[PDB]
C-alpha cells in the first residue's frame, strides 16, 4: 500500500510516497483505468 | 550513466594510514581505506568523504 | 650545392667553429658532411677545433690555432684557454675510469698549460667550474671523481667492448652458474 | 564396441582394430570410450608401436574429454607387463600437459610393471602423485601402486 | 606524453586469444588489433580492447588494410559498454617491429591524438615484461638526422584485476618468504649475467656490427650517454668501489658481523627448542 | 532425452570479461550473452563471453537487443570464427548465486532458442585468486520432474558433482532447476602467459633489478630480539614449571625462522658487493 | 540485382590541381565517380562502392558501402598533392576486393591517372598478370594528363585481359578539355 | 599448503569490515556482538586474536559477509 | 537515454527527492526520501544550471 500525492498530463507518471521508503515515480499498471488512479488516493504498487 | 555515486559520510577517525573508520550519513559505520592520490593530510578526521 | 655548402663549411670551419659556441668533442665536429666540406678549409685549423676539445691543452695545436685562423681565437684566447682547462678537468675522468684517471698535478698543470706550482692554485679554479660532480684528491691531484657527461664515446667506444663491459658480464654469469652448482637442491 | 573388445581381448585381430578403430574415428566420445577400451583390450599386451601411436596420436586431436579418458585406460591395457619396455611412452604421458594422458601413464606404470615391486615403476609413481596438482592423477598414481604390489601385499598397507 | 603505458591482464590475454583465432592460419605472422584505454592521467591504462582485421604483405610493406567500418562500429559499441574506454592506441605481434608499422602508426595517429603501439608478444619468453611501448613522432633531431621520424619505447607495467588467477595462478603460486634468497638470486644472476651481457654485447658486436649494419656504432647519444650513465662505476682497475679499504669494505664488515652475531644467538634458540621438544617430549616411555 | 552431471568448461577470457563487467555495473545488475560452444551434450564449452550494452529493462529477455546480436555477431564472423551463444551470463549482486522467477522467463525464452541454456551468476563477494563466486544453473521442467531430473551413466563425475552441493539460498529457489557443474576450460599458453606474468609481474619479478637493505634492517633486527628476549621468558617459565597438569607456557613465540631469513638475505648482498658489480 | 562491389581508385595530386577537364579536373573525376555509383545503385542497391587515392598515400578512403554517402563524403576535401604511385594502389584494390566479407559481389576496379608512373613496364606487367589470375575486372579512366599514350597501362590492360579475356575499355585522356559526360560514356558503353 | 593457507586467514581480514561491539562470549570459537546495524548476531570469533581483547566489549571488525569477529 | 530515463522514472527505486546542495568539480547531493544523502561525481541528465539547490 502507498499514497497518491499527484498527477501529470500525458503520462501520468503518479508519484508516491510509500509510507516510509520514498517518492515513487509508478506509471499506472497495463491492467487498470487511469480515470479510477485518483490523485490524492491510497492505491497498492507492486514491488517488482 | 556510467557513473554510481558515492555515499556521503563523514570521517571518524584515522585507524591506520590504509584505513580511516568512517560513518555513513544514514549510520551504519564500515571502516575504510583510501584510493589513489586521496591527499590523506586533507583526509584528516572531521573530513566529509 | 656540396660546394657552396663547402663554402659555407669554410665559415663554419672558419668563424662558425672558431666562435665559442660550438666545441663538443667531434658531436658537431666529427659529424660527417660538415667535416668533410670542411676538409677545403684548413685541415690544421679544422684538428685544432678537435684538439681544443679532446686534446686539451694541446701545446703545439695552441701554437698552430693562432695560424689556423686569427680572427675569433685571438679575441677569445683567454676565454678559450679557460674552456680548454674545464675540458682538460672533465677529460681525464670519462677517457680514464679510475687507476689512469688519478694523474699527477704536474699532468694536470701541463693539461692547463700553467706551472706545477701554480695549478696548485690553477687546479681550484677548474675544480671550481663543477661542470661534473665527482671526487678530487689533491694528495697528486688525482681525480678518481664521481658522475661525468662526456660529449661523445672516444673512437669505437672500444672501453664498451670487452676493453671493460661485456667481458665483466661474461665473468659474472660463470659465477652465478658458481651459486647453482653451491645450492643445486635448494634451487628445486 | 566394449563388449567386442572384451570378447576379443588378446586375439589382436586386424579386423577387430580396424573395426575399433573406425568406432574410435566415429568422432562420439562415449561410444569412443568404450571403443578405446575395446582397442587396450584387443591388443593388450600386444607392445605394437603402430596401435599405441594410433591412440597417443588419436587422444591430441580429440576434442571430447570422455573418448580421452576411454583411450587413456586403452594406451595403459595394450602396454602390459612390458617391465621397461614403454617407460619412454610412460615419460611421455607423464610429460604430457593433458591430465587424463598423465592418467593414463600411471595406468601405464601400473600395467608395464603388473604384480612387480620394481623400484623404478614405484619412484615415478611416487613423484607424481606429490607433483601432480590434478586430484585425479593424484587418484590414479595411488590405484596404480596398488596394481603393481599385488604380487607383494604385505607391504601394501604400509605406503 | 605517454609517460607509462600499464597495460590491464585481460587485454594481454585478449591478445593470445585472437593468435588462436587466427591460429588457423600462420601467414599473418602477427595479431593486430585496436588498443582501447583511459587517458586517466600521463599515466596510460590500456583496457577491453578488440581485433580489427589487418593484412601485413612482404611486397615492400605498402600492402596494409585495416577496416574503417569493424574499427567504427566496434569501438562505438564498446564506447557504449564504458563511457571510460576510448581509443587509446593499437597492439600488434611479430615481436620484430615491420617496416609497415610507421605508416600503420599514421592511421593509427589520425583515430587517437596521442595513440601509442603495444608490441604484445603472444608467444611469452623469459625476462621483463611481454607487452613492449612505441610512440610513433615527427621531429627535427639535434645532431641533424634526416626526418626523425621513429617510434620511441615507453615504460610498460601489468593492470589491476580481482579473481583473475583462480583460472590459473590456484595451481601453482609461490607468495612467501621461504624462497627469497634461495632461487630469487639465481634469477638475477641468470639473467643480469646473461641477458645484461647480450644487450652490451649487442653494442660490442655493434663496434663493427652497427658499422656494417646497424645506424652506427657512433649513433643515438643514449648508446654512449646511457652506457657512461651505467658506468657511474669506473668499470675496470682501481674503481674505487669494493676497493675503499676504510669506506665501504670496514662497513661491510660491521654490517655483516651484525647480522652475523644474531645467528649465534639465534643457534641457541632453535638448539634449545629441538634438545626440549626430542630430549624430553620423544623420551616419554611411560 | 536424459540429463546427465554434464560438465560446463568456462574460458579464462570469458570469466574474466565476465567479473570485469560484473564489477562495473553490481550495483545495476548488468546482464551480457554467453558465446558458449555446445560441442555435445556431456562437455559444453564456453569459448568466448560479449557484454551486452547497459540495458534500462534489467536482466530480462526484452533488456536483450536483438540488433546488437546480429551486427556483433557479423564483427565475430569477419575477424576469428563465430559460436551460437549457449545461453545469458548476468550478476546479482545481492545473492552471490541464485535463481529468480524473472530469471526463469528469460531462461525459458534461451531454453526454446536452443537446447542447454546455460547460465551464470557472478557477484561482487570476490578473493583475490580463490572466490569463484560465479556458479551455473539450469532450469528442470515440470513435465520433466516425474522422470528422474538427472539419471547418472559416471558415479564419479555425481560425486565431484555433488562437492559443490546446494546453497542454503539456492536451496530456497532450487525447485523447478539443477545446478550444472562449471570447471576452467583447459588452459595451456594461456595458463603460461599469466603464469610468466605472475611472479615476474603481478608479483615482483624485476629479475634484472629484482635484488631498506642496510639501512633499516639494523632496526628491525634489535626490535624482534627485543621481543624474543621478552618472548623467551615463557618458555623459561615453563621448564622451571613441575608442570604435573599439562597448560599452555605460551611457548613457539619463534621468530627464529623471521631473523634466519631476513639476515641471511641481507647478508647475501655480498654477491652484489663483489660478484655481481666487480 | 546484380550483386558487384567496386574498389574505385581516385587520384590527388598536383596534376589533378588543373582543371582542363570541366572547372576542376577534381570535381570531374568526382562527377565520373557519382555517375558510376549510380549506375551501382540503378544495378543492385546492395552493390558496395569504396574509393581511395592512389597517389602518395594508397591506404583506404572508404570502406566498400552500399549507400553512397560515405563515398560523396570521402570525395569532398580530398586534397590534392601527392605524386602519383599506381602500383601499390593497384595492388591494395586487388586485395581490399577479396578482404570485402562479401565476395559473392563482382569485384570491378575503375581507376584515374593524373600524372606519368615511374614504374618499370616489367613490374605493372607482373603485377597484371597476377590480376589476372585474380580475375577481377579493372578499368582505367585517365584524367587530364597521362604517361604519353599510356603505353605501359595499356600493355597491363593487356596483360589483365588477354587470351579473349575481358578487355575492360582503357581511357587515355582525350587531349584538352573532356567533358565529364563524354568519360562517362565509354564506361557505360562497355566495362 | 600450510603457507598459503595461513595467507587465506590474513586475506578474511583485509576486506573492508563493517564495525561491530562485543556483547557476550556463549563459549571459545563464537561470540554475541552488536554491529553498526546493532543487530545481534551469533558470530565466529577468529582463532588469531588475544581472546583477552574479545572479553571487554570494546569494538571488534566484522566482515561484511560472515559478521565474524575479523 | 530517453527510453532509459523513462524506465528509471518509471521504476520503484527512482527514490525522487529534493537536492540538499549543489556543487562544482557540475556535482550535486541528493537527500533521498529514504534519508540516505549520495554524491554523484556527475550532477546528472538534467542541466546543472537548471537544477535549484
Ligand atoms: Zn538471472
Amino acid at each position: 500500500c502507498t499514497k497518491i500525492i499527484n498527477a501529470d498530463s500525458e503520462d501520468p507518471k503518479y508519484i508516491i510516497n510509500v509510507k516510509q521508503f520514498a517518492k515513487f515515480v509508478v506509471d499506472l499498471s497495463d491492467q487498470v483505468a487511469p480515470t479510477d488512479i485518483e490523485e490524492g488516493m491510497r492505491v497498492g504498487v507492486d514491488r517488482n | 550513466l556510467q557513473s554510481v555515486g558515492q555515499i556521503v559520510g563523514e570521517v571518524l577517525k584515522q585507524l591506520t594510514e590504509e584505513k580511516f573508520i568512517v560513518k555513513a550519513t544514514n549510520g551504519p559505520r564500515y571502516v575504510v581505506g583510501c584510493r589513489r592520490q586521496l591527499d590523506k593530510s586533507k583526509l584528516k578526521p572531521g573530513t566529509r568523504v | 650545392p656540396v660546394s657552396e655548402q663547402q663554402e659555407r663549411a669554410f665559415t663554419l670551419g672558419l668563424a662558425g667553429l672558431l666562435g665559442e659556441g660550438v666545441f663538443n668533442f667531434g658531436e658537431l665536429l666529427m659529424h660527417p658532411v660538415l667535416e668533410s666540406l670542411r676538409n677545403t678549409d684548413r685541415q690544421w685549423l679544422i684538428d685544432t677545433l678537435y684538439a681544443f676539445n679532446s686534446g686539451n691543452v694541446e701545446r703545439f695545436q695552441t701554437l698552430k690555432t693562432a695560424w689556423g685562423q686569427q680572427p675569433d681565437l685571438a679575441a677569445n684566447e683567454a676565454q678559450l684557454l679557460r674552456k680548454i682547462q674545464l675540458l682538460c678537468l672533465m677529460e681525464m675522468t670519462f677517457t680514464r675510469p679510475a687507476n689512469h684517471r688519478q694523474l699527477t698535478f704536474e699532468e694536470i698543470a701541463k693539461s692547463a698549460k700553467i706551472t706545477v706550482n701554480e695549478v696548485e692554485l690553477l687546479v681550484m679554479k677548474a675544480l671550481s667550474v663543477g661542470l661534473v660532480k665527482g671526487s678530487i684528491d689533491e694528495v697528486d691531484k688525482r681525480v678518481h671523481m664521481t658522475w661525468v657527461q662526456p660529449r661523445v664515446l672516444d673512437l669505437q667506444q672500444i672501453k664498451g667492448m670487452k676493453d671493460r663491459l661485456e667481458f665483466w658480464c661474461t665473468d659474472v654469469k660463470s659465477m652465478e652458474m658458481l651459486v647453482e652448482h653451491q645450492a643445486h637442491d635448494i634451487l628445486t | 564396441s566394449l563388449g567386442l573388445g572384451l570378447a576379443a581381448m588378446g586375439t589382436a585381430r586386424q579386423d577387430v582394430y580396424d573395426l575399433l578403430k573406425t568406432n574410435l574415428y566415429q568422432d562420439d566420445a562415449v561410444t569412443g570410450e568404450a571403443a578405446g577400451l575395446a582397442l587396450g583390450l584387443v591388443m593388450l599386451g600386444s607392445k605394437n608401436a603402430q596401435a599405441i601411436e594410433d591412440m597417443v596420436g588419436y587422444a591430441q586431436e580429440t576434442q571430447h574429454e570422455k573418448i580421452l579418458r576411454g583411450l587413456a585406460v586403452g594406451i595403459a591395457l595394450v602396454m602390459y607387463g612390458r617391465m621397461e619396455e614403454a617407460d619412454a611412452l610412460i615419460e611421455s604421458l607423464c610429460r604430457d600437459k593433458d591430465p587424463i594422458l598423465r592418467r593414463s601413464g600411471m595406468y601405464t606404470v601400473a600395467m608395464a610393471y603388473c604384480g612387480s615391486g620394481n623400484n623404478k615403476a614405484i619412484r615415478r609413481l611416487l613423484h607424481v602423485a606429490v607433483s601432480d596438482v590434478n586430484d585425479d592423477v593424484r587418484r590414479a598414481a595411488v590405484e596404480s601402486l596398488g596394481f603393481i604390489l599385488f604380487r607383494t601385499p604385505e607391504q601394501c598397507p604400509s605406503v | 606524453a605517454v609517460q607509462k603505458v600499464v597495460v590491464h591482464p585481460l587485454v594481454l590475454l585478449s591478445v593470445v586469444d585472437h593468435f588462436n583465432r587466427i591460429g588457423k592460419v600462420g601467414n599473418q605472422k602477427r595479431v593486430v588489433g585496436v588498443l582501447l584505454g583511459s587517458w586517466q592521467k600521463k599515466v596510460l591504462d590500456v583496457s577491453n580492447s578488440f581485433a580489427v582485421p589487418f593484412d601485413e604483405d612482404d611486397k615492400d610493406d605498402s600492402v596494409w588494410f585495416l577496416d574503417h567500418d569493424y574499427l567504427e562500429n566496434m569501438y562505438g559499441m564498446f564506447k557504449k559498454v564504458n563511457a571510460r574506454e576510448r581509443i587509446v592506441g593499437w597492439y600488434h605481434t611479430g615481436p620484430k617491429l615491420h617496416k609497415n608499422d610507421i605508416a600503420i602508426n599514421e592511421l593509427m595517429k589520425r583515430y587517437c591524438p596521442n595513440s601509442v603501439l603495444v608490441i604484445i608478444d603472444v608467444k611469452p619468453k623469459d625476462l621483463g615484461l611481454p607487452t613492449e611501448a612505441y610512440i610513433s613522432v615527427e621531429e627535427v633531431h639535434d645532431d641533424g638526422t634526416p626526418t626523425s621520424k621513429t617510434f620511441e619505447h615507453v615504460t610498460s607495467e601489468i593492470g589491476a584485476e580481482e579473481a583473475e588467477e583462480v583460472g590459473v595462478e590456484h595451481l601453482l603460486r609461490d607468495i612467501k618468504d621461504t624462497t627469497v634468497g634461495t632461487l630469487s638470486q639465481r634469477i638475477t644472476n641468470q639473467v643480469h649475467g646473461l641477458k645484461g651481457l647480450n644487450s652490451k654485447l649487442l653494442d660490442i658486436r655493434s663496434y663493427l656490427e652497427k658499422v656494417a649494419t646497424g645506424k652506427l656504432p657512433i649513433n643515438h647519444q643514449i648508446i654512449y650517454q646511457l652506457q657512461d650513465v651505467f658506468n657511474l662505476l669506473p668499470d675496470v682497475s682501481l674503481q674505487e668501489f669494493v676497493k675503499a679499504f676504510y669506506l665501504k669494505t670496514n662497513d661491510q664488515m660491521v654490517v655483516v658481523y651484525l647480522a652475523s652475531l644474531i645467528r649465534s644467538v639465534v643457534a641457541l634458540h632453535n638448539l634449545i627448542n629441538n634438545k626440549i621438544a626430542n630430549r624430553d617430549a620423544e623420551k616419554k616411555e611411560g | 532425452a536424459v540429463d546427465t552431471a554434464e560438465q560446463v568448461y568456462i574460458s579464462s577470457l570469458a570469466l574474466l570479461k565476465m567479473l570485469k563487467h560484473g564489477r562495473a555495473g553490481v550495483p545495476m545488475e548488468v546482464m551480457g550473452l554467453m558465446l558458449g560452444e555446445f560441442v555435445d551434450d556431456y562437455t559444453v564449452r564456453v569459448i568466448d563471453v560479449f557484454a551486452m550494452p547497459q540495458s534500462g529493462t534489467g536482466v530480462s529477455v526484452e533488456a536483450v537487443d536483438p540488433v546488437f546480436q546480429a551486427k556483433m555477431l557479423d564483427m565475430l564472423k569477419q575477424t576469428g570464427r563465430p559460436e551460437m551463444v549457449v545461453g545469458w551470463y548476468h550478476s546479482h549482486p545481492g545473492f552471490g548465486c541464485w535463481l529468480s522467477g524473472v530469471d526463469i522467463n528469460t531462461q525459458q525464452s534461451f531454453e526454446a532458442l536452443s537446447e542447454r541454456a546455460v547460465a551464470v551468476v557472478v557477484d561482487p563477494i570476490q578473493s583475490v585468486k580463490g572466490k569463484v563466486v560465479i556458479d551455473a544453473f539450469r532450469l528442470i521442467n515440470a513435465n520433466m520432474m516425474v522422470l528422474g531430473h538427472e539419471p547418472r551413466q559416471t558415479t564419479s563425475n555425481l560425486g565431484h558433482l555433488n562437492k559443490p552441493s546446494i546453497q542454503a539460498l539456492i536451496h530456497g529457489l532450487n525447485r523447478h532447476y539443477y545446478s550444472i557443474t562449471i570447471n576452467y576450460r583447459k588452459n595451456e599458453l594461456e595458463q603460461k602467459m599469466l603464469l610468466n606474468l605472475h611472479k615476474k609481474s603481478w608479483m615482483e619479478g624485476l629479475t634484472l633489478q629484482d635484488y631498506v637493505v642496510k639501512e633499516m634492517l639494523e632496526l628491525a633486527k634489535n626490535y624482534n630480539k627485543a621481543v624474543e628476549e621478552e618472548d623467551k621468558m615463557t618458555p623459561e617459565q615453563l621448564a622451571i614449571k613441575n608442570v604435573g597438569k599439562q597448560d599452555p607456557k605460551r611457548h613457539l613465540e619463534e621468530h627464529v625462522d623471521v631473523l634466519m631469513t631476513s639476515n641471511i638475505v641481507q647478508c647475501l648482498a655480498a654477491m652484489l658487493d663483489t660478484v655481481v658489480f666487480k | 540485382m546484380v550483386l558487384e562491389s567496386t574498389m574505385v581508385c581516385v587520384d590527388n595530386s598536383e596534376y589533378m590541381r588543373n582543371g582542363d577537364f570541366l572547372p576542376t579536373r577534381l570535381q570531374a573525376q568526382q562527377d565520373a565517380v557519382n555517375i558510376v555509383c549510380h549506375s551501382k545503385t540503378r544495378s543492385n542497391p546492395e552493390n558496395n562502392v569504396g574509393l581511395i587515392t592512389l597517389a602518395n598515400d594508397c591506404e583506404v578512403l572508404t570502406t566498400l558501402t552500399p549507400d553512397t554517402g560515405r563515398i560523396l563524403s570521402k570525395l569532398h576535401t580530398v586534397q590534392p598533392k601527392g605524386k602519383i604511385t599506381f602500383c601499390t594502389g593497384i595492388r591494395v584494390a586487388h586485395l581490399a576486393l577479396k578482404h570485402r566479407q562479401g565476395k559473392n559481389h563482382k569485384m570491378r576496379i575503375i581507376a584515374f591517372v593524373g600524372s606519368p608512373v615511374e614504374d618499370n613496364e616489367k613490374d605493372l606487367v607482373k603485377l597484371a598478370k597476377r590480376l589476372k589470375k585474380e580475375k577481377v575486372n579493372v578499368d582505367i579512366i585517365n584524367f587530364g594528363e597521362e604517361e604519353v599514350n599510356t603505353e605501359k597501362l595499356t600493355a597491363f590492360v593487356n596483360t589483365l585481359n588477354g587470351k579473349d579475356g575481358t578487355g575492360s575499355h582503357l581511357v587515355t585522356v582525350p587531349p584538352g578539355p573532356s567533358l565529364a559526360d563524354a568519360l562517362i560514356s565509354s564506361p557505360i558503353l562497355a566495362g | 599448503e600450510f603457507l598459503h593457507a595461513q595467507e587465506e586467514v590474513k586475506r578474511i581480514q583485509s576486506i573492508p569490515l563493517v564495525i561491530g561491539q562485543f556483547l557476550e562470549a556463549v563459549d571459545q570459537n563464537t561470540a554475541i556482538v552488536g554491529s553498526t546495524t546493532g543487530s545481534n548476531y551469533y558470530v565466529r570469533i577468529l582463532s588469531t586474536i588475544d581472546r583477552e581483547l574479545l572479553k571487554p566489549n570494546a569494538s571488534v571488525a566484522l566482515h561484511k559477509h560472515s559478521n565474524a569477529l575479523v | 537515454e530517453n527510453s532509459e530515463k523513462i524506465k528509471v522514472n518509471k521504476t520503484l527505486p527512482y527514490l525522487v527527492s529534493n537536492v540538499i546542495e549543489l556543487l562544482d568539480v557540475k556535482c550535486a547531493v541528493i537527500k533521498t526520501s529514504t534519508r540516505q544523502t549520495y554524491f554523484l561525481p556527475v550532477i546528472g541528465l538534467v542541466d546543472a544550471e537548471k537544477l535549484k539547490p
